């Protein structure tokens, strides 16, 4: 059949290796990002915390790339690390060449060009990694982009990739009020999405990984939600859910 | 929004509400129509079969009563090994169709000489003794064994197989027409040839052409016939056809679709009988066998051994000149214009068998019929070859 | 580790009508004879008293269903499907307990490994410490 | 031979809009049916030696066998239905010229001498395989497939009607035609339409029906079917689902596979048996055309091959017009958004979409289907490609 | 249906994960119907004798037609009607003949009337396209694993005959079974009953249901953490 | 079993045949017919356009191209493969005009083009080159010191002097016709009439202005491609 | 067989990998370009964004230079790569010869790049088809279509992507000399060609127009509704 090296074309025109790289992301941890009026956030699931992981870390799924850049990863760990290192490399190369933080579109296109080159030629397996870039620029303010192992990308305001990503994005689009969400509403929506999309009746703060990017006073600050902060957020959501169910 | 089951009130309202005033009458009339049709079909019935009674001018009723009482019914059986009768063991194995096999004696009417292995023996119903041999009396005008004396197709009709037709000419004519040349060259005349090539190449037609030229009668035998119901006495079939060929003058035996026969108990009887009628029959006869099937290997290995079928003629898909000749041959029998570019059509159908060519001509005729024109045009042939052959890519990268 | 021995012991200490089959015995040469045998064995158990069906080496026929591409694989999956529909199909069985033993549970079809068909998947691990002592004492 | 015993074919009522004209036409048909039943019943009421002795000579009961050989004018080789065959006599009263290998001779129960011949023997299987009531579907009920309908009319209708063109051009009429395409395209509907408009005997066959358990019953059934078709000439044989027996020929090992191969070789032989000039045509339909034997579709056996592609946009809208021609649609239903959506909708899919839209309308306690009902129905009935984003 | 101008739907396919209610729904529709229900659960139409499956299909449909408007339940239709295999040799052909006879009976030349038919399977994707085709199978109903509310409803249905203790919260038990089929919920009820039985009691406590959920839903995970950490 | 020797160009058949090169040869039969005739007064090239759509711009379809003012080209095969071949031919002609400052003969032109061809099975392709045989047949015509000259180039890299050669989907029929209709002292005008006659006889569609591109090279004038009006004048006679 | 090898000729002389790459364009989205007396237009079928995708970065029509534009169909990533290479080559050609790149030159470069990507193993062919439009510096209307095979052709009004055959027949039946007399007539022609396949109108349609050297502005979503309203007005006018 036509399931050999990626540089092959099915008679119907499909790139089967690229398609398998697509469908492989469904095995990765669920991560989503939402665009709010005055902030952006990345919510990711810690699928593997058994009992004895040191948690010596800043974020596993979320990776900071530049003083204005942050992204979440979903795919094979090796390709994840390679893509993140290349992201840092290209961002700093743009900063050196132009003395300006790299735009989100430009960096995303650079990474996607690399990924396409990894499926265009050479007999090399495509990067089985899908990304969710978060950042700010003077060109378009706050932007969210969802990458793709095929080398495609798209500008989104709400997107979930990983396991159960289809249902998560479906309910998210069913429950997204564009242009009228602050950071708090976006955080609550992300918590509700993670509740509905993960296989736990009461998800813990350990399984949740949230990082928020916000531009304030001339500079953009990227911070991951501390343990106390994320615990307070999830408890606020569970009391909101309790209020909703008792009212019903 | 939960679906709500249609309540009885909703069912009642929805049924009547908006409806034709005539709708009730229409439905009743249609139902009555169906009931009336059923009633007619019930009251016609009982159509009389009227079995095959001849007019009373032919009924000798007393004689039929006497033949009913006297004439015994004999079951039909297939005989088998003679078990060395020689008047000391007058017994034979006979297989009474699906009933059973038995070992039976003769009858006073019959003699040992006309009973051997393999023919149809009429055994009785008590002792099962063979009471009359019933030769299949096949001589089959009701089925295959074409038995065509001088086929209408001639040397001009066959087109393209020039090398093939020349090899066939040699083998089945130079001994047949000039026996003295083979005699004075000290070589037995070619015992036969196996005409192998892809199906539809026309090997049958080329054989019939040489048959018409030799003025020797052409015998075509199918294999599926004696694979299907007429199995068993196929040995006697080929026995009697070879016999009548001996009675006949110079002949041309031709086995097509023989792959079915070659590819086996009664079948094995058929080819060992033809071994007896080819090796045992002197190879000097004028009953030359013309073997022909697509398969060059499925034939039993004991068949092409020397002293038997000696050469093989490899038919191949017609070339450009062959294809245009076939096109002209098939279009001669059609109402077309006189300026049809048959070379163009031959070019447009590469690697196309002769059957595909005749189908292309037929489709051109149908296309001409479609526009209700009595004469087929070149455009019709172009559309026909576009339809049959090929059952942007070749126009945008090649040029 | 004692599976077939426990089946033998159950057959010893039972007032039921015990039906012993091996999984491979179901697979027949003739087409449609395997599912027919499954139907007949379950019907025999049903029409009898409270009965027990023991199918040793169930994974011979109850391997996970896949896109069978040949007649033999289709027939084996047909045997498995007949087993499923006989165990928990349209017409339920009464007082018909079915025991099946296998070495590789993970290769069994998920439809076979669900409550209502296999309510209990009992693991028979290799003996540990105390179990080894008990086995040594009862054999010596 | 007796001519074509076509179907009943009650006259079609044209309005169909539940109006007075429909009532008039239906009442007229009912009136004619009543005067037919009156006549048949009253003529049943009004007005009331050698044959008995020949019946006595025949005896009781009389077995039915198939003639296979005739040695002399007073002896033949008949075969009972079981399979056994005997050398039997022919009594005088049996009309000889009717004796032809393959008939149905009437045999005495004891000493199975031929005492008569049965012109009509057709066994229950081949009898039900014959169409009696023409299907209500018609070419008007077929949307699109103009080329397909045109080809089928050229193949099984033009030789039946005025055929002078076929021999005027010198080409043979197309002996047999086969329809292929994805499931639900219209292969069986186009055969129903042919049966509705035919003037010849139509023989519907399931293909898998021809196969029979007992040895020799399959080829015998095929032979009887085509013998009826010829004897019922002109006739049309519709072997639907030919792939049930039309699969690739392979060497057989089991007895059942040998019998299947025997049945198909008999069918192929009898397809070769009749001349193309004969007024018996075969029509075969299948979804897996590629899995057929490349000898049943030989140009010398089945020249035509009518393709049934998934309907295009205009054919889709034609089918939608046909299946919504009996609905009480509103003025808002565009019906264009549905045929827009680049999907694999077929005629069956469009019909199911219409039915589901009607069911949505019923679900809203309304009998006027709207665009929203069609919208939900299309998603409801469509089951189950390229990842979104690769191909722009 | 007539006045609406639509054609009556004929067949429905009940597909979904095993143990969700497909055969249970067929049993219920058999219990609550005035039609002559027919159980022709799959692989019963597969006979050793040649061409007997197609004959059995024909007799089944002629009998269903002879009776009142009837319902035919083809349980585990995956068995006989799965997918026509190319060619023969090792490929299955007789079962394909039976399936094609069933297809023609369902929607062929004859257009059977009032012969509504129900089929069930766990693998709809492997079913043949000629069988899944609408007009032969409309309204392909999916049986997804129950959500929390449906799981609670199933628990309350299957705990109706038990002797529950005052203070039982079946809602918590339903929340403790993420993505659990209805069959597993019934198994949870049964195992809680058995935990009560082992201590020779008749009432069932919340702890019993908790251990029953733990036991029934116990499944083998990826023991090797290194394999599990391949993906981010 | 020819399949094992089918794959790859570096595999020898038991009969010693280069099957992939043979397939490249047969890939010419998918190109439109091109006819070139050699006469003492010059050489004429006639081709078949095979216009896919009346909307297409005819000038884009380049069956006949100019390698140099003194030489002409006709093509049949893959458009891409040809384009590379034509660019190499023009580059080599200009290289000769640079180094030797003379008009290089058409024989040397086809020699150089064949040198670019027949290089599929070579190790010099490391920087990047064709790993498969070129699938386009070349018809080279022009005038040189030996008078007018016509050369046909084989996808394998073989070239031969042909007095009248036809390549394309209809090489066999057009060549068979040219076999008996060609004559040595045939004039250029009657040669062009003969070429158009063969093209009309062999074309699938009727002969008009947009079905044929016509080129001619004579010792006096340079390479001339027949314009629309010249095509009408030469096609009204036929 | 002969299909899974880019540089292997089939027995009937076909490079089946190249044809498969060509066919992969048919799975894209329709894009029709028409050239007029003074205008060239690019009509494409825009995929309807569900609820969140930013249309600003789903660019289907892209400008290689100030004098050339192009619309692709068949693979977004390969399209992006060839777009970047095309603009890099346009800038490099303007560096080498200082005059703006003619449409023929950039089309030839794109075709040669795709060809060199379909002549060796380990290099998958660019599975897109491009419609190069623009004016040469002398002011002539030229439109070009590039095939994944690496070949290019001159078209007066061509369509690519899915349903390109139907739009092709529409243009064959409707491309007239007077139909391009004015810019509005060309716009009407291209809109009608698009609505032949994308029948909804309004949205799902993107147009870019090029008059004589003005740095084309893609028709923003304020007059596309106006232009389709004029189209409907004419449509009810003649019928
Ligand atoms: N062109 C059409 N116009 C109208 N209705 C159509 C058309 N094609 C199909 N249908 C509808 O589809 C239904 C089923 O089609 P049909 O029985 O002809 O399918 P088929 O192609 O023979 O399928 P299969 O080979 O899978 O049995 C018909 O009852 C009819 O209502
Ligand atoms: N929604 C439900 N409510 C109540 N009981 C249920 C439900 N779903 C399943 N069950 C129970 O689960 C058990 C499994 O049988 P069921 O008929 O439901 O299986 P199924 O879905 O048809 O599975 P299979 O595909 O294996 O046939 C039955 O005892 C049934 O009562
Ligand atoms: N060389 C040929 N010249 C003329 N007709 C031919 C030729 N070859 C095949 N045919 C046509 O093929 C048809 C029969 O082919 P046939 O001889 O049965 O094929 P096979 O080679 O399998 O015997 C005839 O109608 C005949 O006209
Ligand atoms: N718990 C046990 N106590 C005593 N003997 C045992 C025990 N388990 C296994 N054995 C020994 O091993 C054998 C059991 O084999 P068996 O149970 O058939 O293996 P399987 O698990 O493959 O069915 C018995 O013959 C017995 O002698
Ligand atoms: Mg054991
Ligand atoms: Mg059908
Ligand atoms: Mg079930």
């Amino acid at each position: 059949r036509y399931d050999s090296r990626t540089t092959i074309f099915s008679p119907e025109g499909r790139l089967y290796q690229v398609e398998y790289a697509m469908e492989a992301i469904g095995h990765a941890g669920t991560c989503l990002g939402i665009l709010a009026n005055d902030g952006v956030l990345l919510a990711a699931e810690r699928r593997n915390i058994h009992k004895l992981l040191d948690e010596v870390f800043f974020s596993e799924k979320i990776y900071k790339l530049n003083e204005d850049m942050a992204c979440s990863v979903a795919g094979i760990t090796s390709d994840a690390n390679v893509l993140t290192n290349e992201l840092r490399l290209i961002a700093q190369r743009y900063l050196l060449q132009y003395q300006e933080p790299i735009p989100c579109e430009q960096l995303v296109t650079a990474l996607c060009d690399i990924k396409q080159a990894y499926t265009q030629f050479g007999g090399k397996r495509p990067f089985g990694v899908s990304l969710l870039y978060i950042g700010w620029d003077k060109h378009y303010g706050f932007q969210l982009y969802q990458s793709d192992p095929s080398g495609n990308y798209g500008g989104w305001k709400a997107t979930c990739i990983g396991n159960n990503s289809a249902a998560a994005v479906s309910m998210l689009k069913q429950d997204y009020k564009e242009g009228e969400m602050t950071l708090k509403s976006a955080l609550a929506l992300a918590i509700k999405v993670l509740n509905k999309t993960m296989d736990v009746s009461k998800l813990s703060a350990e399984k949740v990984e949230i990082a928020t990017l916000t531009r304030e006073n001339g500079k953009t600050v990227i911070r991951v939600l501390k343990q106390k902060e994320v615990e307070q957020l999830i408890k606020k959501h569970e009391e909101e859910e309790a209020k909703a169910e008792r009212e019903k | 929004k939960p679906i709500r089951a249609l309540d009885e009130g909703d069912i009642a309202l929805l049924k009547t509400y908006g409806q034709s005033t005539y709708s009730r009458q229409i439905k009743q009339v249609e139902d009555d129509i169906q009931q009336l049709l059923k009633k007619i079909n019930e009251l016609t019935g009982i159509k009389e079969s009227d079995t095959g009674l001849a007019p009373p001018a032919l009924w000798d009723l007393a004689a039929d009563k006497q033949t009913l009482q006297s004439e015994q019914p004999l079951q039909v059986a297939r005989c088998t090994k003679i078990i060395n009768a020689d008047s000391e063991d007058p017994k034979y194995i006979i297989n009474v169709k699906q009933f059973a096999k038995f070992v039976v004696d003769l009858s006073d009417q019959v003699a040992p000489t006309d009973i051997e292995e393999g023919m149809r023996v009429g055994v009785d119903r008590n002792k099962y003794q063979i009471h009359i041999p019933l030769p299949p009396k096949i001589d089959p005008t009701v089925t295959m064994m074409q038995v065509e004396e001088k086929p209408d197709v001639t040397y001009s009709d066959v087109g393209g197989c020039k090398e093939q037709i020349e090899k066939l000419r040699e083998v089945v004519e130079t001994p047949l027409l000039h026996p003295e040349r083979f005699v004075n060259l000290g070589i037995e005349p070619p015992k036969g040839v196996l005409l192998f090539g892809p199906p539809g190449t026309g090997k049958t037609l080329c054989a019939r052409a040489v048959a018409n030229r030799t003025d020797a009668c052409f015998i075509r035998v199918i294999g599926s016939e004696l694979v299907q119901k007429y199995v068993g006495e196929g040995a006697r079939m080929v026995r009697e056809l070879f016999e009548m060929a001996r009675t006949k003058k110079a002949c041309l035996i031709f086995f097509d679709e023989i792959d079915a026969i070659g590819g086996d108990n009664e079948v094995q009887r058929t080819m060992l009988e033809l071994i007896n009628q080819l090796d045992g029959f002197d190879p000097r006869g004028n009953i030359k066998v013309l073997m022909a099937t697509n398969r060059p290997d499925t034939l039993d290995p004991a068949l092409m051994r020397p002293g038997r079928l000696d050469r093989k003629i490899e038919f191949s898909l017609p070339d450009l000149e062959g294809r245009t000749h076939i096109f002209k041959i098939h279009a001669r029998s059609m109402s077309v214009e006189r300026d049809i570019r048959f070379e163009l059509l031959a070019r447009l159908c590469p690697n196309s068998t002769g059957a595909e060519i005749r189908s292309v001509c037929t489709e051109a005729g149908m296309f001409a019929i479609r526009a209700r024109r009595k004469i087929a045009t070149e455009k019709d042939f172009l559309e026909a070859v576009n339809k049959v052959i090929k059952s942007t890519p070749r126009y945008m990268t090649y040029n | 580790c004692g599976k077939t021995m426990l089946a033998k012991a159950v057959a010893h200490h039972t007032t039921a009508a015990f039906i012993r089959v091996v999984g491979s015995e179901f697979v027949q040469k003739y087409l449609g004879e395997g599912p027919r045998m499954v139907r007949d064995v379950f019907r025999l158990a049903k029409e009898n008293a409270p009965a027990i069906i023991f199918i040793d080496e169930i994974d011979a026929i109850a391997t996970k269903r896949f896109d069978a591409q040949t007649g033999a694989d289709r027939e084996v999956q047909r045997i498995l499907l007949e087993l499923l529909n006989q165990m928990d199909g349209f017409d339920q069985n009464v007082n018909v307990k079915v025991i099946m033993a296998t070495n590789r549970a993970d290769t069994l079809d998920p439809a076979l490994l669900r409550p209502g068909r296999l309510d209990r998947k009992i693991e028979f691990p290799l003996p540990d410490r105390r179990q080894k002592r008990l086995i040594f004492s009862t054999i010596t | 031979t007796k001519g074509p015993d076509a179907a009943s074919k009650l006259p079609l009522v044209t309005p169909h809009t539940q109006c007075r004209l429909k009532l008039l036409k239906l009442e007229r048909i009912k009136d004619y049916l009543l005067m037919e039943e009156e006549f048949i019943r009253n003529q049943e009421q009004m007005k009331p030696e050698e044959r008995s002795k020949v019946d006595d000579l025949r005896g009781t009961p009389m077995s039915v066998g198939t003639l296979e050989e005739i040695i002399d004018d007073n002896h033949a080789i008949v075969s009972t239905s079981v399979g056994s065959e005997h050398y039997v006599s022919i009594l005088s009263f049996v009309d000889k010229d009717l004796l032809e290998p393959g008939c149905s001779v009437l045999l005495n129960h004891k000493v199975h001498a031929v005492i008569g011949v049965l012109m009509d023997d057709t066994d229950p299987l081949v009898t039900v395989m014959k169409v009696e009531k023409a299907p209500q579907e018609t070419y008007a009920d077929i949307g699109g497939l103009d080329n397909q309908i045109q080809e089928i009319k050229e193949s099984v209708e033009l030789p039946l009607t005025h055929p002078e063109y076929y021999e005027e051009m010198g080409i043979k009429p197309p002996k047999g035609v086969i329809l292929y395409g994805p499931p639900g395209t219209g292969k069986t509907l186009l055969a129903k339409a042919v049966a509705n408009q035919t003037s010849a005997t139509f023989l519907r066959v399931v293909g898998s029906e021809l196969i029979q358990k007992y040895l020799g019953d399959g080829p015998k059934l095929v032979r009887e079917l085509f013998r009826v078709a010829e004897e019922h000439a002109p006739s049309i044989v519709f072997i639907d689902e030919i792939d049930a027996i039309g699969t690739k020929r392979y060497d057989s090992n089991s007895g059942g596979e040998r019998e299947i191969q025997r049945t198909m070789l008999e069918l192929l032989n009898q397809l070769d048996g009749f001349d193309s000039r004969g007024d018996v045509k075969v029509i075969m339909a299948t979804n897996r055309i590629e899995t057929l034997d490349p000898a049943l579709i030989r140009p010398g056996r089945i020249d035509r091959k009518i393709e049934f592609p998934l309907p295009d946009e205009k054919t889709k809208k034609r089918i939608f017009q046909i299946h919504t021609s009996r609905m009480t649609l509103a003025d808002d239903v565009t019906l264009d958004d549905l045929i827009m959506a680049k999907d694999d909708l077929s005629g069956a899919d469009i019909k199911a979409i219409c039915t589901e839209a009607g069911l949505m309308a019923l679900r809203e306690r309304r009998m006027k289907v709207t665009n929203e009902d069609f919208k939900k129905s299309k998603e409801n009935v469509l089951y189950k490609g390229t990842p979104e984003g690769l191909y722009l | 249906f007539e006045a609406l101008g639509i054609a009556q739907p004929k067949g429905v396919l009940l597909y979904g994960p095993p143990g969700t209610g497909k055969t249970l729904l067929a049993r219920a529709v058999a219990h609550h119907t005035d039609c002559t229900f027919i159980r022709v659960s799959g692989s019963e139409l597969v006979q050793k004798f040649i061409g007997e499956g197609a004959r059995m299909v024909r007799e089944l449909f002629v009998m269903a037609r002879e009776h009142a408007p009837s319902i035919i339940f083809m349980d585990e239709i995956d068995s006989i009607g799965s997918s026509r295999l190319e060619g023969g040799s090792g490929g299955d052909s007789e079962v394909q003949r039976t399936m094609l006879e069933l297809l023609n009976q369902l929607d062929g030349f004859e257009a059977t009337k009032n012969i509504k038919v129900i089929m069930a399977t766990n693998r709809i994707d492997i079913l043949d396209s000629a069988l899944l085709r609408p007009g032969r199978i409309d309204r392909k109903i999916e049986f997804p694993p129950p959500n929390e509310e449906a799981r609670l409803d199933i628990l309350k249905i299957h705990s109706r005959k038990m002797n529950l203790t005052r203070g039982i919260n079946l809602r918590k038990i339903a929340e403790l079974m993420p993505g659990a089929s209805g069959a597993e919920v019934k198994g949870v009820c049964t195992e809680a009953g058995m935990y009560a039985l082992r201590e020779r009691r008749v009432h069932v406590t919340q702890e019993d249901f908790e251990m029953a959920v733990a036991k029934v839903m116990q499944k083998d995970s990826e023991k090797n953490m290194s394999i599990k950490k391949l993906w981010k | 079993t020819r399949s094992e020797y089918d794959r790859g160009v570096n595999t020898f058949s038991p009969e010693g045949r280069l099957f992939q090169v043979e397939y490249a040869i047969e890939a010419i039969k998918l190109g439109s017919t091109a006819i070139g005739i050699q006469t003492s007064e010059g050489v004429c090239l006639a081709v078949e356009k095979r216009i896919t759509s009346p909307l297409m711009e005819p000038s884009s379809i380049e069956k006949i191209v100019e390698i140099d003012a003194h030489i002409g080209c006709a093509m049949s095969g893959l458009i891409a493969d040809a384009k590379t071949l034509i660019d190499k031919a023009r580059v080599e002609t200009q290289n000769h005009w640079f180094t030797y400052n003379e008009t290089m003969t058409v024989e040397s032109v086809t020699q150089a083009v064949s040198n670019l061809a027949l290089q599929f099975g070579e190790e010099d392709a490391d920087p990047g080159a064709m790993s498969r045989p070129f699938g386009v047949a070349l018809l080279f015509g022009g005038v040189d010191e030996k008078g007018p000259q016509l050369f046909h180039m084989d996808p394998s890299g073989t070239f031969v002097q042909c007095d009248a050669r036809a390549i394309g989907s209809a090489s066999e029929g057009a060549q068979s016709s040219l076999q008996e209709v060609y004559h040595k002292s045939m004039t250029l005008k009657e040669a062009i009439k003969s070429s158009l006659i063969i093209l009309k006889q062999v074309m699938e569609e009727k002969l008009n202005a947009t079905n044929i591109e016509l080129a001619t090279v004579q010792p006096g004038q340079n390479f001339h491609m027949f314009t629309k009006e010249e095509l009408e004048e030469v096609i009204k006679d036929i | 067989s002969y299909d899974r090898a880019i540089t292997v000729f089939s027995p009937d002389g076909h490079l089946f990998q190249v044809e498969y790459a060509q066919e992969a364009v048919k799975k894209g989205s329709t894009a029709v370009g028409v050239r007029g007396r003074d205008i060239v237009v690019l009509g494409v079928e825009k995929k309807s964004v569900a609820k969140l995708q930013d249309e600003r970065t789903v660019r289907k029509i892209c400008a290689l230079d100030d004098n050339v534009c192009m619309a692709f169909a068949g693979l977004t990533a390969d399209a992006r790569i060839v777009i970047n290479r095309a603009r890099v080559e346009c800038q490099s050609h303007r560096l080498t010869v200082e005059d703006p790149v003619t449409v023929e030159y950039i089309t030839r470069y794109i075709a040669s790049l795709k060809q060199r990507y379909t002549q060796s193993n380990g290099r998958r062919p660019f599975g897109i088809s491009a419609l190069i439009v623009g004016f040469d510096f002398d002011g002539t209307p030229r439109l070009y279509q590039t095939d994944p095979s690496g070949t290019y052709h001159a078209w007066k009004a061509n369509a690519i992507g899915r349903g390109a055959k139907s739009v092709r027949e529409f243009l064959e039946k409707n491309y007239t000399d007077e139909a391009i007399e004015t810019d509005d007539l060309t716009i009407k022609l291209v809109i009608k060609a698009l609505l032949e396949v994308v029948q909804s109108g309004g949205k799902n349609i993107e147009l870019a127009v090029m008059r004589r050297d003005q740095s084309l502005k893609i028709l923003n979503p304020e007059e596309i509704e106006k232009y389709v309203a004029e189209i409907e007005k004419e449509k009810e006018e003649n019928e």
